[PDB]
DNA sequence: CGATAAGCAGATCTCTCGATTGCGTAT
DNA sequence: ATACGCCTCTCTGCTTATCG
RNA sequence: AAUCGAGAG
């Protein structure tokens, strides 16, 4: 739980798209 | 929802590319400033000393500030300074590029 | 493993003898003090002090 | 200062601003109502100043 | 099995400088497999098409030598990144 | 289930999980706690969000 | 007196009346945007004057 | 409105020691 | 013996007044 | 923790 392991923040970029 | 973050991040990026000023017109010093040249050689340090790839021949030598010393002397920093104006646009300058004293 | 010649040393030498070390911080933070330790403990420890990371999260650190 | 625990975010600017009495309350642990921090034999009492939703105190664990 | 293209801020450690693709993948994405993860909707099966957002804006996205922001006080960098995840949830 | 905390006295909540880590002083978190005492708040915004 | 107008505002409250410029920064809600030296120190940021003028990136080979 | 006679406010390096820190009271 | 409430020798600048 | 007193540059 370190900023070396996990990413500091996470967005995401559009709506998951079914494939 | 995330096409909030994808606009803020358009916004991000356009701000970012329109206070960048092109390497064809930046008009600062050829020369690399005392400043500048310590903090290349002390971050390069920090990167040596936490186990980062070296491009220089270890003459037996134990002082990441030694080493990167002789990396400043060699040219082979692989940085890149960032000089800020007033107004918050910024230059890129590679450390190949300048010229010490 | 440019450094283990002399922080090896320092190790050894421990805590009284200049130079020496007063301290190893492991990867994950941990802080062995070597001041109440004799010379056998500190020369494990100096001969253990660059060992590879067995930890994922901790790869990219060293000892310090 | 430790330079084997980056920091990803970063401070940009502050700004001032009224605490309003809402967010006080809403934010809050407890409210503080008898004048007494401590009773008899040395502990907090609940409802006082040094009560343990504040914090912890002398070896009693905050109960936040 | 829905595609979830995400956008995240990860650091990158000075032993990885020579190739930030596997640094980004085995500090930040391999330990976001087979995980629930609160953000995405659910587990990560795995993670295709990682890019790295270049810190100079100027360089086309062709080139494949980028600029990564050094901590000032930490041999770390961290950049903005671009990657596919894989996600699973009901 | 995901954003749902505890406290000690057992009061669940759900709400801001949108917490990150900065580097400061703590004669900062000292100043914090003695303006808000006189009733006056600091908002920090971080570089990333 | 002659340093009120001023846009930093942990300037003048390290400086002297904390009092009187903590009030009248909140009163106008400025958001001081750490500029000065006192400022950073105040927050902890590296300051902007030297090394500080400045940012450093490291050129990754591969993207 | 205004021009003083007047009133009020906040100012005016670092380090080492020791000694003392509150009186009357009602039950 | 003791537990609650009681204890006269500098300076500039901002601000209000007040009286014909 | 203050206050007082003694010092050092």
């Amino acid at each position: 739980a370190t900023t070396l392991n996990t990413p500091v923040v996470i967005h995401a970029t559009q709506l998951p798209q079914h494939v | 929802g995330p096409e909030d973050f994808q606009q803020h991040e358009q916004i991000r990026r356009k701000t970012l590319k329109e206070k960048a000023i092109p390497k064809d017109q930046r008009a600062t010093t050829p020369y690399m400033t005392k400043y500048e040249r310590a903090r290349i050689l002390g971050t390069r340090a920090l990167q040596i000393s936490m186990n980062a790839p070296v491009f220089v021949d270890l003459e037996g030598e134990t002082d990441p500030l030694r080493i990167a010393m002789k990396e400043l002397a060699e040219k082979k920093i692989p940085l890149v300074i960032r000089r800020y104006l007033p107004d918050g646009s910024f230059e890129d300058w590679s450390v190949e590029e300048l010229i010490v004293d | 493993a440019y450094n283990i010649a002399e922080l090896r040393q320092a190790v050894i030498n421990g805590p009284d003898k200049w130079p020496g070390a007063t301290q190893i911080q492991n990867e994950d933070g941990s802080l062995v003090s070597l001041i109440g330790m004799s010379v056998e403990q500190r020369k494990a420890l100096a001969n253990q002090l660059l060992t590879p990371s067995s930890n994922v999260s901790t790869h990219t650190l060293n000892k310090k | 200062m430790d330079i084997s625990k980056p920091v990803g975010s970063e401070i940009t600017s502050v700004d001032f601003g009224i605490l309003t009495a809402k967010e006080i309350r809403n934010l809050s642990a407890k409210q503080i109502t008898n004048p007494t921090v401590l009773d008899n034999l040395g502990h907090p009492v609940s409802g006082g100043l040094y009560d343990l939703a504040l914090g912890a105190f002398l070896r009693n664990l905050c109960s936040t | 099995i829905v595609r979830v293209p995400i956008a995240l801020y990860v650091s990158l450690a000075p032993m990885y400088l020579e190739n930030p693709l596997q640094g980004v993948m085995k500090q930040h994405l391999n330990p976001l497999v087979m995980k629930y993860n609160n953000k995405v909707g659910g587990v990560v099966l795995g993670y295709e098409g990682l890019k790295i957002l270049d810190a100079d804006p100027l360089s086309k996205e062709d080139t494949s030598e980028k600029l990564i922001k050094i901590t000032p006080d930490t041999p770390f960098g961290f950049t903005w990144c671009h990657v596919n995840l894989y996600v699973w949830q009901p | 289930d995901s954003q749902i905390w505890e406290d000690g006295q057992g009061n669940k909540f759900v709400g801001g999980n949108e917490t990150t880590t900065v580097a400061i002083p703590f004669v900062l978190k000292y100043l914090d706690s003695e303006l808000s005492a006189m009733g006056i708040r600091l908002r920090y915004n971080v570089e990333p969000k | 007196q002659g340093m009120e107008t001023s846009t930093s505002s942990f300037m003048k409250m390290s400086y002297e009346t904390t009092c009187q410029f903590l009030t009248k920064a909140v009163l106008d809600n400025e958001r001081e945007q750490l500029d000065s030296p006192s400022a950073r120190i105040v927050v902890g940021k590296l300051n902007n004057v030297g090394t500080g003028s400045f940012d450093v990136l490291a050129k990754v080979p591969n993207a």
